[PDB]
């Protein structure tokens, strides 16, 4: 399925793959 | 300072697919720089799609996944939208808009920028140049009064047609409607101007018609009908 | 998906007055709402972003406010420029991302009644099997208007289409024209056509007609 906005911010959840968004 | 350009009018038949571009004049520019949104005639704003940054995924308005895909060169600055599988209902303008910053919420800033817009027309009609004919000044016109006169632009597809009266010079009094579309799937508009009524007898009006989809521009005078 | 809601449809408001625009979330968004303008022929233009914050270009007597679920856009005091429609839109939740309806603001001025026109079926065209009858409102304010074809005094419906102006720039009115499309064998089986007007302007009912064959 897509990603989704719920799905996304769970992703985010990782410190680093938060990091990918501020380097 | 950066401009986004897009690709011109498109006109497509149902069942077909269409490719609308958009081109950053500068600027740093990625796959997820540009974001896609349409509007149907007198509607609001439907967001089609964009590309989420870093995972570069495209990610789309569920009621057209599986025909719709947004793709960009970079080495171009130059953002795709392909629709597929077209309906009536995808006539619309198509925009193309940057997304900003997403401050601290990814993965989507705002649209701070657009393009002009693309106009695409879905329809099973094909080509017509439009047929005029005059909207005749009353012969109970109010004597040294006001009398209204136009042409009716009929039959024709695809839009755009514009009108002009007198070749450019007479606009005091003009109101072009917009066009309405038909049953039978054609478009039609009236221009209509007011003039002295005491001016019908000596001063020319004439309608310049122009439908550059068809090639067909038709220069009409309109004048008190004769009495048998 | 979250719905956004718009009230009202459209603000009839006098240039200097101030605007107060609604839109509602179905649910929660935080501060994650934008406002942009729209005028006739142009792409939208981003005024308020993250419920509040003005962006770069855009006048002082533009404020946004609200959290969650309801948000207002305040438009201080009008400038003739201003008058376009608004559209919200959130950011955070998706796919889809979501715009509101649109608000509507025209200007408000005084009433002005239109002036009507009748127009009868041109020979030319009436030799290819169709009849269309036009009738012409100039220049009135409010935008609504009731106009009724009859026919033989017959009330007609379903055979006309409508198309208005967008409002003038140089008197805040509308054009109206309604245009009655019959056959050819129908226009030739009647006497006496006419489009009758009711508006705000106007204290009794403007009817225009004519009678088919005569001067």
């Amino acid at each position: 399925m897509q990603w989704n906005s719920t799905a996304f911010h769970q992703a985010l959840q990782d410190p680093r793959v938060r990091g990918l968004y501020f380097p | 300072q950066v401009q986004l350009v897009q690709s011109g009018a498109e006109v497509k038949k149902p069942g077909s697919s269409v490719k609308v571009s958009c081109k950053a004049s500068g600027g740093t520019f990625k796959t997820y720089t540009l974001t896609w949104v349409r509007q149907a005639p007198g509607q609001g704003l439907e967001w089609l799609g964009g590309i989420i940054p870093i995972f570069d995924a495209p990610n789309y308005a569920p009621k057209l996944l599986g025909r719709l895909t947004i793709t960009a060169d970079e080495s171009t600055k130059t953002s795709y939208m392909e629709l597929s599988s077209l309906r009536s209902e995808d006539s619309a303008i198509y925009y193309c808009a940057r997304v900003g910053d997403y401050g601290d919420h990814p993965p989507w800033g705002w649209f701070d920028l657009w393009g002009q817009g693309t106009l695409v027309t879905v329809s099973s009609a094909s080509t017509k140049g439009p047929s005029v004919f005059p909207l005749a000044p009353s012969s109970k016109s109010t004597s040294g009064g006001t009398a209204a006169l136009g042409c009716l632009v009929k039959d024709y597809f695809p839009e755009p047609v514009t009108v002009s009266w007198n070749s450019g010079a007479l606009t005091s009094g003009v109101h072009t409607f917009p066009a309405v579309l038909q049953s039978s799937g054609l478009y039609s508009l009236s221009s209509v101007v007011t003039v002295p009524s005491s001016s019908l007898g000596t001063q020319t009006y004439i309608c310049n018609v122009n439908h550059k989809p068809s090639n067909t521009k038709v220069d009409k005078k309109v004048e008190p009908k004769s009495c048998d | 998906e979250i719905v956004l809601t718009q009230s009202p449809a459209t603000l009839s408001l006098s240039p200097g007055a101030r605007a107060s625009l609604s839109c509602r979330a179905s649910q929660s968004v935080n501060n994650f709402l934008a406002w942009y303008q729209q005028k006739p022929g142009q792409a939208p233009r981003l005024l308020i972003y993250d419920a509040s914050k003005r962006a770069t270009g855009i006048p002082a007597r533009f404020s946004g406010s609200g959290s969650g679920t309801d948000f207002t856009l305040t438009i201080s005091s009008l400038e003739p420029e201003d008058f376009a429609v608004y559209y919200c839109q959130q950011r955070t939740n998706w796919p889809p991302l979501t715009f509101g309806g649109g608000t509507k603001v025209e200007i408000k001025r005084t009433v002005a009644a239109p002036s009507v026109f009748i127009f009868p079926p041109s020979d030319e065209q009436l030799k290819s099997g169709t009849a269309s009858v036009v009738c012409l409102l100039n220049n009135f304010y409010p935008r609504e208007a009731k106009v009724q074809w009859k026919v033989d005094n017959a009330l007609q419906s379903g055979n006309s289409q409508e198309s208005v102006t967008e409002q003038d720039s140089k008197d805040s009115t509308y054009s109206l024209s309604s245009t009655l499309t019959l056959s050819k064998a129908d226009y030739e089986k009647h006497k006496v056509y006419a489009c009758e007007v009711t508006h705000q302007g106007l204290s009794s009912p403007v009817t225009k007609s004519f009678n088919r064959g005569e001067c």
